[PDB]
């Protein structure tokens, strides 16, 4: 009934059926533009 | 102006130093297919 | 009348909204996102220099 | 050791029931809060009154309801180990087999129901194998107790043999020295008819319940009771709840050898012609559903007596039995002896509630929902996967929602022969 709430479940259901291609298309951008060394996780050393 | 929106950031954790300190907002386009009303007129020059 | 009929309960999802906070103090600190993940160890942490006098 | 990948088929069974029986699927978004429960009207009878001077004496408006609710789901969990060989030879044949069993617990659970919620109940003294075209008069018997009670058969009526009597119903049109054209067919398939005395369904189940005995004697009503239909009451906060309709607690001397199942029948209560309210010559038989307490029973159909002179009008017009209870009135069991139902109804009397198990939701990460179409009974369950390495192994579930209801068990019989001693 809600405009605001039927947009922002429409928004939500189309986000969540993206995510994975989404996450891969940025870390190929990552990737392919400013370096290819994502290294946080490697900091215990 | 003042009242600052806010959206689901889409880049989550850009990781230089510092965040661009950024505002986000949305734009939602929808596209509605439905019978509406035409007129038929007669064209002074010619044409029906 | 003693229209003994059949009786429902109308639950309608209008929320009535109570709630309405601000946060002028954290809009206005400025936010840092170092890729460093050893600082869960807490004995981790970011070293930055002062202007020298 | 010779192994081959022929497999050697060892059952095939049959789902007659489960697949005529009606299927519900309300909205799950409204059962979630509504308790998975949902109430259904009932079709409405009205009072009479003939004269000219009618001063106060205006009834009102009672609509009747009864409630459909479900149960829990009824799953195929099952663990599969990766390493092993005869497991990777079974994972889909076992799949398949789950999906058969499933289908055939559904059946189960709808023909245990009917058996066990079936108000009208024909008995026979003797075997059907007994005298000649004794199955017709069986079946006989089941339609003209449908039709004398003015019961809506509009969708259409059905008649389930146990494969002995219906054995024994070929046999007596087969030993007729005759072979005309039910003869022969009688003789060449084990088919007696498709249509027998005025159903226009009549088949075999080999799914049929046994009706065990009841040990059950020497019971009386204590106290005179009276039972009034009734739409809704109050709780102890003044809400008004809803009641349904199919059942009644009566209180006897005491409740020992009764279990859910049981045919019971009053002495001196007579069915009634339901619209037209004419006392029948047959007595009024009830079907004990639960047994709460030790002094109380739960009957199917409500006993609302024709004479009851506690009942307004508007109630009075639901009346189904001629008579109430008077403190002394004994009590017939009518199953005496083991027998296995032959069970009659119509069509519109057993509904199977249904319901998804939405586990394809985001909440459900690491493990992978799919749906699954139950051949047979035309039903929907889900089928989740999930893995292990504290076990090395993955784990296999085949969930499946759903609930038989009987939403008229004053439709739904239930036939019992050779119930002599």
């Amino acid at each position: 009934e809600n405009r605001l709430e039927s947009i922002l479940s429409r928004f939500d259901a189309d986000w969540t059926a993206s995510d994975e291609a989404r996450r891969e298309a940025k870390n190929d951008l990552f990737f392919s533009r400013v370096s290819q060394w994502d290294d946080w996780l490697s900091q215990y050393t | 102006a003042d009242d600052i929106p806010s959206f689901q950031n889409p880049n989550d954790w850009v990781f230089p130093w510092l965040t661009q300190d950024t505002i986000q907002i949305a734009e939602f386009y929808e596209v509605v297919e439905k019978k509406e009303t035409a007129f038929i007129y007669q064209d002074p020059v010619t044409g029906e | 009348a003693l229209n003994e009929g059949q009786i429902v309960t109308l639950a309608v999802d209008e929320i009535i909204e109570t709630i309405s906070a601000i946060t002028p103090m954290a809009q206005k600190a400025k936010k840092y996102t170092p890729p460093a993940a050893s600082m869960q160890r807490s004995s981790n942490t970011i070293w930055m220099p002062v202007e020298q006098e | 050791t010779l192994a081959v990948d022929e497999i050697i088929e060892t059952i095939s069974a049959i789902t007659p029931m489960a697949q005529k029986a009606k299927k519900y699927t309300p909205p799950a978004a409204s059962m979630q809060r509504s308790s998975n429960t949902i109430w259904m009207p009932v079709e409405q009878e009205s009072p009479t009154q003939e004269g000219w001077d009618l001063t106060d004496k205006a009834t009102g408006l009672l609509e009747l309801n009864v409630a459909v609710n479900m149960g829990e789901p009824d799953n195929d969990f099952f663990q599969l180990r990766a390493d092993d060989l005869r497991d990777e030879t079974a994972y889909r044949r076992r799949i398949q087999s789950a999906a058969r069993k499933l289908a055939n617990n559904v059946e189960l659970k709808v023909a245990n129901m009917a058996a066990e919620m079936g108000s009208l109940v024909i008995t026979s003294p003797d075997a059907i194998g007994t005298n000649t075209a004794d199955a017709w008069n069986f079946v006989a018997d089941a339609e003209e107790i449908m039709f004398s009670r003015e019961l809506n058969r509009d969708m259409g009526t059905s008649y389930f043999f146990n494969p002995q009597d219906y054995k024994k119903a070929g046999y007596d049109l087969t030993k007729r020295d005759i072979f005309g054209r039910i003869p022969e067919e009688a003789y060449r398939d084990g088919t007696i008819q498709r249509q027998v005395a005025g159903f226009d369904d009549v088949l075999r189940s080999p799914k049929l319940p046994v009706l065990t005995k009841s040990t059950a004697t020497g019971i009386t009503v204590s106290g005179a009771q009276s039972f009034k239909p009734v739409a809704w009451q109050l709780d102890n906060d003044g809400n008004k709840v809803n009641v349904d309709n199919r059942f009644a607690t009566v209180t006897l001397s005491a409740t020992t050898g009764m279990k859910r199942g049981d045919k019971i029948s009053f002495a001196g209560v007579k069915f009634l012609g339901q619209m037209a309210k004419n006392v029948l010559a047959q007595d009024a038989t009830f079907s004990v559903v639960r047994v709460v307490d030790g002094t109380h029973v739960e009957i199917t159909p409500k006993p609302v007596a024709l004479d009851d002179v506690s009942l307004s009008p508007e109630q009075r017009a639901y009346a189904n039995v001629n008579t109430s209870l008077a403190d002394a009135m004994a009590v017939n069991i009518l199953n005496v002896k083991d027998a296995r139902t032959n069970v009659f109804w119509a069509d519109d009397a057993i509904r199977i509630v249904s319901q998804p198990i939405p586990a394809n939701h985001e909440l459900f990460a690491g493990m992978k929902t799919t749906s699954f179409s139950i051949p047979d009974v035309g039903l929907n369950g889900i089928f989740a996967t999930q893995g292990d390495i504290s076990t090395l192994s993955g784990l296999c579930r085949i969930a499946l929602w759903y609930g038989v209801n009987a939403t008229r068990p004053e439709a739904i019989g239930v036939g019992l022969p050779g119930q002599t001693a």
